[PDB]
RNA sequence: AAAUAUGUAAGAAGUCCUUGUUACUUAAUUGAACGUGGACAUUUGAAUGAAGAGCUUUUAGUGGGCCAUUUUUGGUAAGC
RNA sequence: GGAAUACUGCCAGCUGGGACUGAGGACUGCGACGUAAGUCAAGGAUGCUGGCAUAAUGGUUAUAUGCCGCCCGUCUUGAAACACGGACCAAGGAGUCUAACGUCUAUGCGAGUGUUUGGGUGUAAAACCCAUACGCGUAAUGAAAGUGAACGUAGGUUGGGGCCUCGCAAGAGGUGCACAAUCGACCGAUCCUGAUGUCUUCGGAUGGAUUUGAGUAAGAGCAUAGCUGUUGGGACCCGAAAG
């Protein structure tokens, strides 16, 4: 009788997608990437700050 | 007055070609038109008889009836809000035959020897045609090609 | 006048037939007097047939 | 005959199989997506490091909505708008990008507003204006049980699958977004950035390609 | 606004309902409602749209179709069902022995089918006997058959008889139907 | 008094309202306008056939 | 009955369902069969063709006693007899007691063979028969006889 | 020699294999047309959409039009 | 060299304020939190409290204020028009009836149908009952004299709803009414061909033909009624100059 809204309605939201409380319990919304330290070429540097 | 004959504002059309005048050559003669096939109406302005009318110049027929020298042809025509047939008369110096339909028929005929030896194997045929697709990724390397830079030019008067 | 694809009608209205109209409005008074008139007749030759 | 205890019993337990499936196919796809991405961010990385450049694939689903009122429109157009389900304005219908869909595109540049949708937006849409087409019925999505009877002849069981069909454009894409009502959105909230929308997006207008600003707006929209 | 690809609000032309209002009719299109909405079997749904129809959508079957129509292989035993009236026909010398459910029998068509040995049957006698309609065999009359559709398509090389109230010589035999006289049509 | 001579205005929607239908195609067209030699032929033929066949599922 | 008419659905319309360009007028296009050579033309040619001219030959005084023949046909021929006795007729099928029908006092002139009378013999007497009515007549066994 | 418009085709009423009829046709089972039996099914043969598809009868009003962008004729031009 | 920060984007991150709405009316569904009982924000609002219980809310009406609003009808491409009718009010005031029809629908009977010209009878213009005719239909086609509808399961092919058989179903096969397309057969007209024969000029068998018909091919009609449409009628109403 009544379109509730998921993205509100945490309810109907676990009613539509089991996933979204172990997306919640695990924080994947704020995933920290690895770190890597890798480093563009001269030749891309010079191109990029060519006249 | 105004001035509606059966060749009026045929000029250009039933004009011949550039330095292709004079007779016609004999495979137009030689070619065989069965019932069915599929045929393209292009007046020839030399021969006069069995001529297709300016409406039926670059139109594109069945052929439902042969004889001595000509070929029926049925054309649909679009009048008013539908369309009706027409049964055309023309000598075979204004019909050529259609080469979409034998490139249609190619296409089955390499479509049938691929299924046919993928049915042996079942390696998920993929016989529809699709559009061009949207083109993947790929890695342009600047070894010998360190890229140039370009400026707009100037105003000049170029006279 | 001549519109769709109709059967073409002789209707025959073109003189005064308005005065010329008999309705038969008498036709069971007419049947009455008739019956009378039977009666009476058969009584007039009161053997005969 | 009591009826209201057992086939309840069978009838729950068919439903946690029925959600552990799910469960486990999000956690898939969920998992697929940041490979994905994560891929194509070290692979400009290493083009960069190798003095390359890393020219990233074409889009393959644009998001298309109707920006233009019903009135005076051209033949051609308005029945390419139509083909399109862009019967509305402020209606946006997901197309996947082949040669064909482009020419259509350029065909009604002037009354659209179109793009390259990311994820987030992709599930906001489904998830807050999500209606199938059943019957020829526009129902709200709100539970699985309609998408496992309308669309899982092919594979799709949730609206998480429906998701992941229309973003990754799969081999049942025409099946899933001819199943997705077109979306009916509201006026953006913060207005449409410009004084004036009917010029294109690199004029200083409305219509067209804006490639990936399509997200703003239609959130804005939403 | 909407750019409406159909027309709005129409009618789906399809006549439900029928226009008759006799009771028994109505009984009987209130029966096979309730078949067609529970039973899920075709043969109801089709009897229930021609329970429907008007009289010129519902021509006489004759006992001649009937016998025609059980000559086929393997129809002999099945249920004759007209949904319409049977009228009969003397130009068949023999008959079956079979049943046949009916809207309306002619007196001559019943006494023939009785005289043969078969029976008549109202429809929802048929309805108690093959309730999801059991080896029937529904037979329609010639629906291009009445007066009324050769002139339907009047027209020049049609060949669609001309509306006309006196036939003969001199009426409408002359200019336009012969070549001596213009043209021919 | 003078008059509009002509125009096509208004005539492409006329005819698309319930318009350009495609005409309805079916197996075996008429053979009207065929070789009358051929079609005494085809007759004599077909009768011919007609014999065979029933010879044949007797 | 006038309460279902459509004047009455058109009380308080201007122009009662005629229109206000074109207006009902008395008779904008002539009387009865006017024009039927000029304005009315395409209507008489596609719907009426043969209207105009004249056939073939008069006959006057025509009598339409003289052409009475109402025409019978073999497959309703049996009709004739009453039906109490056509079963006996028909499972009796022999010569020496073949039914005579008069087809005269039935009211019929001539006797056409439309088709598939049984195969019993019958004596049919008329004014006049089709070739093949009596080809079928004489092939079932029974005989034509001729009366006046 | 364009651009825009425009004809046809994109399968089961298809393709292939084998062989019956004829008063047509051929030097000739040569062919033509129509035929009997077998094989190739859901990626059955591009896209997108379908809101049902197809068919028929009957009849109203109308048959003075005008305006805008672009193409365009006469006219110095015109709310021509 | 190591960070920070901007910008752009993501979070099924948290949280405060404001507004409008509360449709539905036993239960049933999908879920969530719990070992469980159960509880819940999960298929649409409940709980607690106050004032009044009356002209207080509200309705009606007159007026005021803010903003808006040109005279109706009509012809017309275009009317508020410096286009026409209209000072006002009451009453009257215009698509009717009939003859014959078209399509459609309802009804009765159905290869038939129509009692009502007439007769019988009557509680007397009613109702009830009925013979012979006649009309239309069941046969067409020719100018006419005239002739007159089965080679065949009343034909073949393609498609066909429904039904039957097998199958869990999907499907496959059989039969296929109506209807559609096409090729044939039959009847009449036209053009040929011209058998046995004979009042030797009659007869017209048989086989054909890019011809032709408002035909046949297991009948559908007849009668009454209704809307709409047609024609003649004063004919939707009012209107000439004339004769
Ligand atoms: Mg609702
Ligand atoms: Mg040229
Ligand atoms: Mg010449
Ligand atoms: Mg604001
Ligand atoms: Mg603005
Ligand atoms: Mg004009
Ligand atoms: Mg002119
Ligand atoms: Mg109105
Ligand atoms: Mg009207
Ligand atoms: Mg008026
Ligand atoms: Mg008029
Ligand atoms: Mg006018
Ligand atoms: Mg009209
Ligand atoms: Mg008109
Ligand atoms: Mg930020
Ligand atoms: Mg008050
Ligand atoms: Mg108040
Ligand atoms: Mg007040
Ligand atoms: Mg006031
Ligand atoms: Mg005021
Ligand atoms: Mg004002
Ligand atoms: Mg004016
Ligand atoms: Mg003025
Ligand atoms: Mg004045
Ligand atoms: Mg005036
Ligand atoms: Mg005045
Ligand atoms: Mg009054
Ligand atoms: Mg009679
Ligand atoms: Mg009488
Ligand atoms: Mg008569
Ligand atoms: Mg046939
Ligand atoms: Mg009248
Ligand atoms: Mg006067
Ligand atoms: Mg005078």
């Amino acid at each position: 009788v009544l379109k509730k809204n998921p993205l509100k309605n945490k309810q109907v939201l676990l009613r539509l997608n089991p996933y979204a409380k172990v997306f919640a319990a695990e924080k994947l919304g704020s995933k920290k990437a690895e770190k890597t330290g890798t480093k563009p070429a001269a030749v891309f540097t010079e191109t990029l700050k060519h006249d | 007055g105004k001035s509606h004959g059966y060749r009026s504002r045929t000029r250009y059309m039933f004009q011949r070609d550039f330095r292709k005048h004079g007779a016609v050559h004999l495979s137009t003669y030689l070619k065989v038109y069965k019932v069915g096939d599929i045929v393209d109406i292009k007046a020839n302005g030399s021969i006069q008889k069995g001529m297709p009318h300016k409406f039926y110049q670059g139109k594109t027929g069945v052929v439902y009836n042969v004889t001595k020298s000509s070929v029926g042809v049925i054309i649909n025509k679009m009048v008013g809000n539908r369309y009706l047939e027409k049964r055309l008369n023309l000598r075979v110096e204004h019909i050529k035959h259609s080469k979409c339909r034998q490139e249609f028929l190619e296409r089955v005929k390499a479509n049938a020897a691929k299924r046919a030896e993928a049915k042996a194997q079942g390696v998920a045929v993929q016989l529809k045609r699709q559009p061009a697709q949207p083109r993947e990724s790929r890695i342009v390397s600047t070894e010998g090609n360190v890229p140039q830079t370009l400026a707009p030019v100037p105003y000049e008067t170029f006279i | 006048a001549i519109s769709k694809n109709l059967p073409i009608l002789k209707n025959h209205f073109r003189k005064h037939w308005q005065e010329r109209v008999k309705v038969h409005f008498d036709q069971a008074g007419k049947k009455v007097s008739r019956r009378n008139a039977r009666a009476t007749r058969a009584a007039k030759i009161a053997p005969r047939p | 005959a009591e009826q209201v205890a057992a086939e309840r019993a069978a009838r729950k337990a068919a439903n946690k199989e029925k959600r552990a499936i799910i469960l486990e196919r999000n956690a898939a796809y969920q998992k697929e997506y940041e490979t994905a991405e994560r891929n194509i961010i070290q692979a400009k990385r290493d083009a960069k490091a190798a003095g390359s450049y890393y020219v990233e694939a074409q889009h393959k689903l644009v998001f298309v909505v109707r920006i233009k009122g019903i009135n005076k429109i051209p033949p051609k157009p308005r029945k390419v708008l139509q083909l399109l389900r862009l019967t509305r304005i402020n209606s946006g219908t997901f197309v996947k990008v082949t040669k064909a869909t482009l020419e259509l595109l350029k065909l009604i540049e002037p009354y659209v507003a179109y793009g390259y949708p990311s994820y987030s937006t992709i599930r906001q849409l489904v998830y807050k204006r999500g209606f199938g087409k059943i019957n020829k019925q526009r129902v709200p999505l709100s539970d699985n049980a309609i998408i496992e009877a309308n669309l899982g002849k092919y594979g799709i069981l949730s609206i998480d699958d429906l998701i992941h069909e229309i973003i990754t454009v799969g081999p049942h894409f025409k099946q899933a977004n001819n199943f997705l009502w077109p979306f009916k959105l509201s006026n953006p909230s913060g207005g449409w950035g410009v004084p004036r929308k009917f010029k294109h997006f690199i004029q200083g207008g409305s219509f067209g390609n804006r490639e990936e600003f399509i997200n703003k707006l239609v959130k804005s929209m939403n | 606004g909407i750019d409406h690809t159909s027309k709005q609000h129409k009618r789906s032309g399809h006549r439900t309902a029928p226009k008759s209002d006799n009771v028994y009719l109505k009984l009987l299109v209130k029966l096979y409602t309730f078949l067609a909405r529970r039973t899920d079997a075709p043969f109801n749904k089709v009897v229930l749209k021609a329970l429907f129809l008007s009289k010129i959508n519902r021509p006489p079957v004759s006992v001649s179709r009937i016998a025609r129509a059980l000559k086929q292989e393997g129809a002999a035993n099945k249920t004759v069902v007209v949904v319409g009236t049977v009228t009969d026909d003397a130009r068949i010398f023999e008959f079956p022995k079979t049943t046949v459910a009916a809207l309306r029998f002619t007196a001559g068509a019943r006494a023939k089918i009785v005289k043969a040995g078969g029976e008549c049957i109202t429809l929802d006698q048929l309805a108690v006997r093959a309730p999801k309609g059991q080896n029937t065999l529904i037979l329609r009359g010639p629906r291009n058959s009445r007066e009324a559709v050769r002139h339907f398509g009047m027209g020049p090389h049609k060949g669609k008889a001309p509306r006309i109230l006196s036939t003969g010589r001199k009426f409408e035999r002359a200019r336009g139907r012969r070549r001596s006289k213009g043209f021919k049509v | 008094a003078k008059s509009k001579n002509h125009t096509a205005h208004n005539q492409t929607r006329k005819a698309h309202r319930n318009g350009i239908k495609k005409p309805k195609t079916y197996k075996y067209p008429s053979l009207k306008g065929v070789d009358p030699k051929f079609r005494r032929n085809h007759k004599h033929a077909l009768h011919g056939t007609a014999k065979a066949l029933a010879a044949a599922k007797k | 009955p006038s309460r279902f008419t459509k004047t009455r659905k058109h009380r308080g319309h201007v122009s009662a369902g005629k229109g206000r360009i074109g207006k009902h007028r008395k008779h904008p296009g002539g009387r009865g069969m006017a024009g039927g050579q000029h304005h009315h033309r395409i209507n008489m040619d596609k719907y009426h063709p043969g209207y105009f001219g004249k056939v073939g030959m008069r006959y006057f005084h025509k009598q339409q006693a003289h052409f009475w023949k109402p025409v019978l046909n073999l497959d309703k021929l049996w009709t004739l007899i009453p039906e109490d006795k056509r079963d006996q007729y028909l499972k009796s099928a022999s010569k020496e007691t073949a039914p005579v029908i008069d087809t005269l006092a039935a009211g019929y002139g001539k006797i056409l063979g439309k088709g598939r009378i049984p195969n019993v013999p019958v004596i049919v007497k008329a004014r006049f028969v089709s070739k093949l009515a009596e080809e079928k007549i004489r092939a079932a066994g029974g005989v034509v006889e001729l009366i006046a």
